[PDB]
């Protein structure tokens, strides 16, 4: 036969299994991302990437899976969408891949700033931004999608020179550039992107970690998902562009009947796992936040240490020492006065408190409280290379001293500090236990030392 | 002979 070589020779069983799987990741990521929007909608920035990222997948599916179905797993020659259709169908394929990496990519940054850059975050952004941030990686998505309007075309490839069952939407030209713009979409659709995501998602989850029983789970499962949401991107989308790579990178000369029958067999499984990205992700990310179970499934250290030591009260009351404080260990004033501490509640938070405020806004306090502290440690010489060394949360109890008595305060402890330094846990304990501190407040002192002999949540069985 | 699909 003239098209006879063109032939892909692949399991029919293989074929029926890989058509089952893709409409039921078609089914699961359609849904998923539909009803993700109509969730998103009705409801900072986050919502929008999300919902960003939820289009991109969505057009994944819908502009991706179809032709590749026809005419990448069944029907390999001949090209039934002719010559534009060839360089439409890559192009919006790249355009899509490149908005979801992009997003992934962005809704990362996004919620770095968020949580290690708040001052910022507060001031320096807004909606506006947002949108302006969001048509940016649309814009940037088709730009970077380009090259596959002119790479791509038909080819005659049959042995005769034209006979029609034998055209092929192909790279339809020299390797030097095939290879070459095969190599900046896999810069910058995965490694960019892999660079970023699996950084700052770290980084991310070790702050949050940190700052973070049941009233905070909601935030532990975010750590696991921010972990989760780098692999997942590494496992469904490392094969494909590894794939695109071996396509170009073997040459005419090595290529076998044999390596030809892989390819298309990797092929299968690659572009399997790539959809698979697609129909997870709303069910990843979304996961974190509360009514996951309701709205998809309808379809069918530093807080909680802190919340034990310092408590929570909602009208003035006076700590160890005899000042003025409220909420979670926030000291309104050293004066004796109970006026001048109404004065500073009021000045605190921004109204006619008289003495009185919300759980919200014990919160707010704490937070800002929980910054200046944690800023405080990094800011310090004799604080940071011994927080540095701690782990999350020996962290956490380096936190409590610095929230109970100051940086310069902890900077004191000159000694116990170079011991917890070099891990001499229990030589710290004994001379920690020997301080003014430990005297005034022996219960929380014995607790923070207990975390800091152990590294583990020992003392805080009170915990909720 | 070697692939052309993408």
């Amino acid at each position: 036969g003239p098209n006879s070589d063109l032939d892909v020779n692949t399991d029919i069983y293989s074929k029926v299994l890989v058509t089952a799987i893709y409409l039921a990741l078609f089914v699961v990521g359609t849904v998923g991302n539909s009803v993700t929007l109509f969730t998103l909608a009705r409801k900072s920035t986050v919502h929008y990437h999300l919902g960003s990222l939820a289009l991109s997948d969505l057009l994944i599916l819908l502009l991706a899976m179809p032709v590749e179905l026809y005419n990448f797993i069944w029907v390999h020659h001949p090209w039934a969408f002719g010559d534009a259709g060839c360089r439409g169908y890559y192009f919006l394929r790249d355009a899509c891949t490149y908005a979801t990496a992009l997003n992934v990519a962005s809704l990362s940054v996004e919620r770095y700033l968020a949580i290690c850059h708040p001052f910022k975050a507060k001031t320096l952004m807004s909606r506006s931004r947002t949108k302006k941030f969001i048509s940016a990686i649309w814009l940037a998505s088709a730009l970077l999608a380009i090259p596959m309007l002119f790479t791509m075309g038909l080819q005659n490839r049959s042995a005769d020179g034209t006979h029609p069952g034998g055209l092929v939407c192909t790279p339809i030209v020299d390797t030097a550039t095939v290879k070459v713009v095969i190599q900046v979409n896999t810069f910058m659709s995965f490694l960019f992107p892999m660079l970023v995501i699996s950084i700052l998602n770290t980084v991310i989850a070790n702050k949050l970690t940190v700052m973070v029983p049941g009233r905070v789970q909601a935030l532990r499962h975010g750590v696991l998902v921010l972990r989760a949401v780098v692999i997942a991107f590494v496992v469904c989308w490392l094969p494909y562009h590894v794939r695109r790579l071996m396509f170009c990178y073997i040459s005419d000369e090595q290529w076998t009947t044999f390596l030809f029958d892989f390819y298309h067999y990797f092929y299968m499984l690659t572009n399997a796992l790539f959809y698979a990205s697609s129909a997870i992700n709303p069910i990843l990310y979304n996961l974190v936040s509360a009514n996951f179970r309701q709205v998809f499934l309808s379809t069918l250290n530093i807080f909680e240490m802190l919340r034990i030591d310092e408590g929570l009260r909602l009208k003035i009351y006076k700590d160890t020492e005899g000042y003025y404080t409220i909420g979670i260990g926030h000291l309104l004033t050293k004066s004796p006065s109970l006026n001048a501490a109404k004065s500073e509640l009021d000045k605190a938070i921004g109204r006619n408190t008289n003495g009185v405020i919300t759980k919200d806004e014990a919160e707010k306090l704490f937070n800002q409280d929980v910054d200046a502290a944690v800023r405080g440690i990094l800011r310090n010489a004799k604080l940071k290379p011994v927080y540095d060394s701690l782990d999350a949360v020996r962290r956490a109890a380096l936190i409590n001293m610095v929230f109970q008595m100051g940086e310069t305060g902890v900077a004191g402890f000159t000694n116990s500090l170079r011991m917890l330094n070099n891990k001499r846990w229990d030589e710290a304990a004994v001379n920690l236990a020997k301080s003014r501190w430990y005297n005034q407040t022996p219960n929380r002192a014995k607790r923070v030392i207990t975390t800091f002999r152990t590294g583990t949540w020992d003392a805080y069985g009170s915990g909720s | 002979r070697r692939p052309y699909i993408l």
